[PDB]
């Protein structure tokens, strides 16, 4: 709730705010209002490269244990 | 990029139907375990014959 006001949301992180208050099931779907609204924004679209940098470029070792390799 | 080598410890299994005989073992020379040398002799004196 601190990186949404990070970002300018002001009123969106008052009803998360508002609503842990009670924790009760009969306020649930204006929790679940927030989630759904949310993916209307819009698709992200970007170069086939910078899309696939951080999956195709990770760190490899030899530092596990190979005992739990072998149950696997 | 590197990739860590993973070698699980595995065998060769075979059914029944293949399973060959062993070769008949024949020897091509005599089995050997001492062989002559020749040294030299020395005398009661400690000279050399």
């Amino acid at each position: 709730l601190d990186n949404m006001r990070k970002a300018g949301l002001t009123d969106i992180p008052k009803m998360i705010q508002d609503w842990l208050v009670d924790c009760s099931i009969e306020k649930f779907p204006l929790m679940a209002k927030i989630y759904s609204w949310s993916f209307h924004v819009g698709f992200r679209k970007q170069k086939m490269l910078d899309a696939a940098l951080d999956q195709l470029k990770t760190e490899y070792t030899e530092d596990v244990d190979d005992e739990m390799y072998r149950e696997y | 990029k590197t990739i860590p080598t993973f070698e699980p410890k595995e065998s060769i299994l075979k059914k029944l139907e293949d399973i060959k005989p062993e070769q008949v073992k024949k020897q091509t020379k005599l089995f050997r375990i001492f062989e002559p040398r020749q040294l030299p002799v020395y005398r009661a004196n400690g000279e050399k014959e």
